[PDB]
RNA sequence: GAUACAUUUAGGAGAAUACUACUCUUUUAAGCAGAACUGUAAGAAUGAAGGUGUAUGCCGACAUUUUGAGGUUACUGCUU
RNA sequence: GAUUCCUACUGUCCCUACUUACAAUUUUGUGAAACCACGAGACAAGGGAACGGGCUUGUUAUUUAUCAGCGGGGAAAGAA
RNA sequence: UUUAACCGUACCUAUACCGCAUCAGGUGUCUUUGUAUCAUAACAAAUAUUUUAAAUUAAAGUAAGUAAGGGAAUUCGGCAAAUUAGAUCUGUAACUUUGGGAUAAAGAUUGGCUCUAGCAUGCUAGAACUUUUACUAUGUAAGGAAUCUGACUGUUUAUU
RNA sequence: GAGGCAGUAACAAUAUAUGUAUAGAUAUAGACUAGGGUUUUCAAUUUAUUGAAGUGAAUCGGUGUUAUAUAAAA
């Protein structure tokens, strides 16, 4: 809400980084040919609980 | 058809609402290539984008 | 190729419809009225200055009469097919005017 | 709701009887009624004259009958109300009953011919133009 | 059940209608006239209890005449 | 706050009638739930766990397989 | 003057919060133009969103209107609806804890235009002319006579 | 895991022969805090998916004093 402490910003930056699909350079490998990410979240559905 | 980008940017330059801007259907070609604030200020002086 | 001029009153056509939609109904009843006279069943199209005059009072009210002219033109999809266009004609007093053929 | 009947039947018998009132269609039925008196028989083109008037006039009122027009043929005039709307077939037949009661004669003074559309005040068209004076 | 006939549609209108069904069919809709409802149109002229002051000039609610006028056809009939 | 009587007022009533909008009736799109021993047509009397849809003697429906209403019965559905 | 360190500065105010949801519910503070002779109510500015079935015809519903003659005979009960109402001038009872009761009750007046008269200069009295007669679009107390109980202003079973 | 009832109840459905316009219709609008955390902006492909870019303080908030042995973003 444009008035954050130090801890709230450092935790919020790391939680943005982990919400991403698999990159395209890895998907061409035989290991990850059809595998896809399952731990994605939506910003309107589920809340992050940071306060 | 980049009509929505022209309506929103030209509202900021004149400090006016979106409903007052009148585009010109004759100069249809020039509006599809706008990307800067500078190109709009020449379009107002050529009366292609006028105020109501 | 001949042109027509008819007087059509919309107070007779839209008598007893719901007044919440009186202008919008007066267009659909206007289309079926000319399919009754002209036996041909191609299509009926309306010029923009005629459409603006019907909506001049609003949805609830409709002006009494209107003077029109009707011609047959070519289509915008196929060249060999046809369509019928209607247009507005300005006139002040409607007394004594008869339907003529141009 | 209000416009309904409250109770339909009792517990026993556990069906709905045919004598109760139930909603359905109405109209376009067939009826038959008796004892309508005949007053006058004539033709429509002719003028009817009585004794108690000085003027003579046709049977069709001013502006014609509503939804009908004019009469150009023979006609009959009888007393009372008759089944159905205008312009529909009506069958006439003789009476079944006998020993009808004798009454007296029929003396008709005048027949009305005013317009039946609005409140009409004039009998013939000459009374209308003599009033306004053209 | 008897006696005749058949393997019998499309589009509009209403006296018929919840959707079906029904009764009829080749003329659609303008404009006049007959018959009605409202109650005297706009414009123009002449007046007006007065008021200003000079320009025979401005500002005035309302009244009379043109006017039983003007407007409309969920009734009949003509004409192109 | 609880109770009775005068005046005015009125569709509360005698006794109901007419007009409009929104849902409903007709079309397209998205598209559920309660409930279900078997239900394949419905009744009169009998006996029976002393009030049968089915058992025993009698009387009876049927439009090419519908559509819209209604609340008599299923001792109707909810809650050991 | 290579003097003034460390952290936050995007965006949403309700279809970017909480009620399992793109939920007719709930949520701290401030600002906001014009007509409006007490105000209120209402309308217009400003700003933001938005695309295509049929219809003079059902019954029974949820809302809003009108009714000849009678006026509570309907009903446990005038439950629901109707009547009164603004402003100016006269006028005001029994009772009383002497303050009240009282805006008691009961009557009369109200437009438009042209002037006259006061001084405080935009407010108030009076006069003449005229009409299908004047708070009423919106807002706006039915009244009186008695009995039982609680002194009064106040509070309470969030959901019978 | 899949039936009947059933495509049934219940909800959504503005005009133009040529339009980046001419009209209609409903809703007062805009800023600080609590809560949300990339929803911001642009490009490409169809209120979606992927990828880049974007937050600059000596004087705007916190960091300071205390409310009679841990208290203020008004
Ligand atoms: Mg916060
Ligand atoms: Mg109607
Ligand atoms: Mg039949
Ligand atoms: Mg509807
Ligand atoms: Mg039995
Ligand atoms: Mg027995
Ligand atoms: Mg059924
Ligand atoms: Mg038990
Ligand atoms: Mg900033
Ligand atoms: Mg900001
Ligand atoms: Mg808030
Ligand atoms: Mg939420
Ligand atoms: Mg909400
Ligand atoms: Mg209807
Ligand atoms: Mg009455
Ligand atoms: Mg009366
Ligand atoms: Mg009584
Ligand atoms: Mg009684
Ligand atoms: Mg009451
Ligand atoms: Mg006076
Ligand atoms: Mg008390
Ligand atoms: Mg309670
Ligand atoms: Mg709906
Ligand atoms: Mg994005």
């Amino acid at each position: 809400g444009s008035r954050k402490t130090e801890i709230i910003k450092t935790r919020l930056v790391r939680a943005r980084r982990s919400n991403r699909a698999i990159p395209a350079w890895k998907s061409e490998l035989p290991e990850f040919k059809d595998k896809y990410n399952m731990k994605r979240r939506h910003w309107r559905a589920k809340k992050l609980k940071i306060y | 058809n980049k009509s929505e980008k022209a309506r929103s940017m030209a509202a900021k330059v004149l400090n006016c609402g979106k409903n007052k801007i009148w585009l010109d259907p004759s100069g249809k070609e020039q509006i599809n290539q706008v990307s800067t604030r500078e190109q709009i200020r020449q379009l107002i002086d050529d009366n292609v984008i006028i105020k109501k | 190729n001949k042109m027509m001029e008819i007087t059509v009153n919309l107070g007779k056509l839209t008598k007893g419809c719901n007044w919440t939609k009186k202008a919008s109904i007066a267009i659909k009843k206007f289309r079926s009225h000319l399919k009754k006279m002209l036996k041909t069943d191609e299509k009926i199209t309306i010029q923009k200055d005629l459409n603006k005059y019907i909506f001049s009072k609003g949805l609830t009210k409709v002006p009494r009469r209107v003077r029109i002219k009707v011609e047959r033109i070519a289509d915008k999809d196929n060249a060999e097919l046809n369509v019928i266009k209607c247009s507005h004609v300005l006139v002040g007093n409607f007394k004594g005017l008869k339907t003529e053929i141009i | 709701g209000i416009r309904k009947v409250a109770c339909i039947g009792a517990w026993h018998p556990s069906r709905v009887m045919t004598t109760v009132a139930r909603a359905g269609g109405k109209g376009f039925h067939r009826r038959t009624e008796i004892n309508k008196k005949v007053y006058m028989i004539g033709h429509g083109n002719e003028k009817i004259k009585t004794e108690y008037d000085l003027t003579k006039k046709f049977i069709t009122p001013m502006g014609g009958f509503p939804h009908y027009g004019q009469i150009k043929n023979e006609f009959i005039m009888l007393k009372g109300a008759i089944v159905g709307p205008s312009k529909r077939v009506v069958t006439l037949r003789k009476s079944l009953l006998k020993n009808q009661k004798k009454n007296e004669d029929l003396v008709i003074k005048f027949v009305d011919t005013s317009s039946k559309i609005g409140n009409g005040r004039f009998q013939t068209t000459e009374e209308k133009r003599a009033f306004y004076g053209i």
